[PDB]
RNA sequence: CAGGCGGUAGGGGAGCGUUCCCGAUGCCGAUGAAGGCCGACCCGCGAGGGCGGCUGGAGGUAAGGGAAGUGCGAAUGCCG
RNA sequence: GAGUGAGGGCGCGAGCGAUAACGUCCGCGUCCGAGCGCGGGAACAACCGAGACCGCCAGCUAAGGCCCCCAAGUCUGGGCU
RNA sequence: CAGUACCGUGAGGGAAAGGUGAAAAGAACCCCGGGAGGGGAGUGAAAUAGAGCCUGAAACCGUGGGCUUACAAGCAGUCACGGCCCCGCAAGGGGUUGUGGCGUGCCUAUUGAAGCAUGAGCCGGCGACUCACGGUCGUGGGCGAGCUUAAGCCGUUGAG
């Protein structure tokens, strides 16, 4: 049964042990364990209640997995001679993994 | 070097405003003036000749340099002579030294100076001094007065 | 990644129109719906679709004001003479191509809108010739 | 195994571009048969070429007549001369002469 | 005439794939092994009906 | 003194073919042509970088008329049913839920315009 | 943390590669330097830089600062 | 230490020109130009709304939009066409 | 082997063209064979070392290989998803297009451009603000009411 979060505009559902982007936050690498607020739940089986929103009390959670990776981009525009060129945009990124709510 | 006398029209010609042999493409001709014989001769007094060689030897003597100023290290002339003022005086393979001697014995005698100097009259060898050391002087006023 | 992606969609089949059907006006509907739009499963690059029928294909429910009213502008002339003929004579001839002319008046466009088209039996039996599910909905 | 050639010509690929991808195909001896009889220059030269690699290929390579197909073959450019000839308000319509240089080969059946 | 531009090998062979390479007919002559073009004369078999080469 | 170009022209020319070399005939054989192209893939690799965005933006949206339509409603009508009373988001994305499983979004439809009585 | 943020000319800040200097009676190198084909790993925001394989067959130059015919799509340019 | 007197388009004003012109000569204001890189405009620098670096299968809203070729009621009354 | 080829009436105008290896030690022999050009094989560290012989790229040239094409509107690349053959156990990494949204290029010139207003046959390579001395205003600076020496005489492998 799945389950939904944004990390700052970017929404999510993972199932039980899935992860790959996220950009990124700080919190060291591998072994610590921590959690954010939650929207309603996921689907299948026998869910279906959300209302007001419930991310208060309550909340969801997943584990820490830092693996860190700078991603490539390549910039470039181009009109009267003017192609500024070389540009990457690094970035983040996250290989962690999660559980339940 | 008087050039064979320019060439084929312009408005029409071979195709090309132009034909003047100036030159503008053989390699070899007409491009650019970067070298030009003077190659800029600038320079100065002794108000720095001497404050120079102070604060670097001061410290390089922060660090032990020698000074012996005058002595014999035995035939003036022969290599190995002065190898017995090698082991016997201290220095060996590493700091790299320099020295000078006005005498025109120690000068057919120095020769081939594997790690230091050998010097004569009065010159100025900073340059190799400043990566390496040790040193020795001739008379407080040969470094002048 | 959310896919979304159909994945093998498979279209349906359905039939429409009436003596009283009103011309062009719902003709809009059946693309829009034709596209297989209405099947969630849906990537705008995966050309699915509902087989149409059109029975009762002429006489359509006549819209307004269209009597000698309306024109039909198609057909370049290729020396300096085109095609024409309005209302009173083309919808009572050919009278299956009759209304898919205001259809074919606007449609979309590429590949796309052609194997989508294909499903589209019109005339005024009713009784298709080639009978596969007909869920008539109007 | 079966190794033949093409090198040192005066002329154009493009006339044997046919004489190429007209014997990759067929064995050793459907072609020999056929390009000795299609003339237009082309013919009256690769035949000395199936001839050679014949020879050794059956000489070091050890092979035989009707168990070397015709495997395929290869076709490219190479020199040329400087030649010039007369024309118009004494101008000069200037060229060269494309040469050939392409490769053949069989093998075991 | 005289037009402004350089060439596409693409219509250059799609010109010429009819160019091709026709082959020229191969027919029978039995004794001793022949098959002879259209008409030939030649010694592999040489014939039977005419007066041209050897026959042994 | 005597310094004069020698290999580095083909350095600030070659990233040029690689990072082309795929597109057409002459746009992937030209220093130049690969030059502007690489301008065009690149106002354009960074206008479909720029278009991805404001392309799968529209392709959730009406299929989420199409939960609705077969569900009951409409699009825009259903959303403020929501917003208006509790939680509000979804992601015009998430609602992907269209394909997995539906009765699921039946549910909260029918939750957006409970705020009108 | 407020801030700023297209930007032709233009005038400011850095840096980037690239040939001759000294460090070179220093150091890598036939258990390959220079050249070059390949790379979809490592850093540069980029300028570029590395690194590894393979072809390739005698030289190259640290850190460093010292000079600068150089930073080349073209100019119906010049040459092949 | 530089660039700059070929600017104009628009609008009000205004002399001019036949309230004749994507024209002239101005004051001014503004946009381009330098913002052919948004968006509308069907497509299109100078008209309204909009000022630029990332990543985005993120949310509001301004111009401008809710039958089709593409998207948000073929909403709701009321009449007039 | 160039002031030679070549041109010029004369006057004169004026050219491309360096490079096997350490050693030619330079292919003997036999088979295709016109002499040519080939092949084994040999001298040989290497003949992708062989005589338009160093290493040899670019415009160009196809044999063979894989992805692809006959319902079709194209500055041509792009990105979306998806599909087909290669490596990565894997997660996915390729190539290339299928539909589709996207698509007015560029170097000048200029109130004004995408551009049938210039130029660009195409690639390689060569290509243009330095310097002299002088002047000005800044900068790291030494000394500082003081602050600098021109050409020479000696010395200088070389320095002074």
């Amino acid at each position: 049964m799945f389950a939904i979060v944004k990390t700052g505009g970017k929404q999510y559902r993972v199932e039980p042990g899935l992860k790959l982007r996220v950009e990124k936050l700080d919190a060291e690498p591998g072994a610590t364990v921590e959690l954010p607020v939650l929207l309603l739940g996921g689907e299948k089986t026998v869910v279906g209640t959300p209302v007001v929103e419930g991310a208060s009390v309550v909340a969801e959670v997943l584990g820490h997995g830092r693996g860190k990776k700078i991603l490539v981009s390549k910039f470039k525009a181009k009109v009267q001679y003017r192609r500024k060129k070389g540009h990457r945009q690094p970035y983040t990124e996250l290989l962690i993994k999660e559980i339940r709510g | 070097a008087y050039s064979g006398r320019k060439i084929w029209p312009q408005k029409h010609t071979g195709r090309a405003r132009h034909g003047d042999i100036g030159a503008p493409i053989f390699v070899g001709g007409g491009v650019v003036f970067g070298p030009k014989p003077r190659d800029y001769s600038y320079t100065l007094p002794k108000k720095v000749r001497k404050k120079g060689l102070a604060m670097a030897v001061a410290d390089r003597a922060r660090e032990g340099k020698l000074l012996l100023v005058e002595a014999f290290a035995g035939v003036n002339g022969k290599t190995k002579e002065f190898l017995a003022w090698a082991k016997e005086a201290g220095l060996d393979g590493s700091e790299s030294v320099l020295l000078v001697t006005g005498n025109e014995l120690v000068r057919r005698a120095a020769r081939n100076l594997p790690w230091v100097v050998t010097l004569a009259p009065e010159g100025l060898n900073v340059y190799d001094i400043v990566r390496t050391e040790r040193l020795v002087m001739d008379l407080d006023a040969w470094e002048v007065f | 990644v959310k896919t979304y992606v159909p994945k093998q969609v498979e279209p349906r089949w359905v039939l429409i129109d009436a003596e009283g059907k009103t011309l062009g006006r719902l003709a809009t509907k059946i693309a829009t719906l034709l596209r297989g739009k209405h099947r969630p499963d849906w990537t705008p690059n995966v050309a699915m679709g509902d087989f149409v029928v059109v029975v009762n294909a002429d006489k359509i429910r006549v819209t307004g004001k269209k009597l000698e009213q309306k024109i039909y502008t198609r057909y370049s002339g290729y020396p300096g003479g085109l095609k024409k003929i309005p209302l009173e004579k083309m919808l009572a001839t050919h009278p299956e191509r009759v209304l898919e002319h205001a259809v074919k008046g606007m449609l979309p466009k590429g590949p796309l809108g052609r194997r989508l088209f294909k499903r589209l039996k019109v005339y005024a039996g009713p009784d298709h010739p080639h009978q596969a599910q007909r869920p008539e909905k109007l | 195994e079966a190794k033949a050639i093409a090198r040192y010509v005066r002329i154009s690929p493009r006339k044997v571009r046919l004489v190429v991808d007209l014997i990759r195909g067929k064995s050793l001896e459907e072609a020999r048969n056929i390009l000795r009889y299609t003339n237009k220059r082309g013919a009256y030269f690769v035949a000395k070429v199936l001839e050679s690699a014949a020879a050794n290929a059956v000489n070091n390579h050890d092979m035989l007549e009707d168990r070397l197909y015709v495997k395929a073959a290869y076709v490219d450019e190479g020199p040329a001369l400087k030649r010039v000839l007369p024309r118009a308000r004494g101008r000069a319509d200037i060229i060269k002469k494309r040469t050939s240089h392409i490769t053949v080969i069989l093998g075991e059946k | 005439p005289v037009p402004k531009k350089k060439t596409s090998k693409a219509r250059r062979d799609a010109r010429r794939s009819h160019h091709a390479l026709t082959p020229p007919i191969l027919v029978p002559c039995p004794e001793c092994k022949a098959m002879k073009p259209p008409h030939t004369v030649c010694p592999e078999c040489g014939y039977y009906a005419g007066r041209k080469v050897l026959e042994v | 003194p005597r310094a004069k170009t020698g290999v580095v022209r083909r350095r600030k020319h070659k990233k040029i073919l690689k990072l082309a070399k795929g597109y057409w005939g002459l746009r992937s054989k030209s220093f130049r042509k690969a030059r502007e192209t690489l301008f065009a893939a690149g106002n354009y690799a960074y206008a479909h970088r720029k278009r991805r965005k404001r392309d799968f933006r529209r392709l959730w949206i009406v299929r989420i008329n199409a939960a609705c339509r077969q569900h009951g409603l409409n699009y825009s009508t259903f959303i403020h049913g929501l917003k208006k009373a509790g939680i509000e988001v979804d992601r015009k994305n998430l609602a992907d839920l269209a394909v997995r499983e539906p009765q699921v979004f039946a549910e909260l439809v029918e939750r957006a315009k409970a705020a009108q009585g």
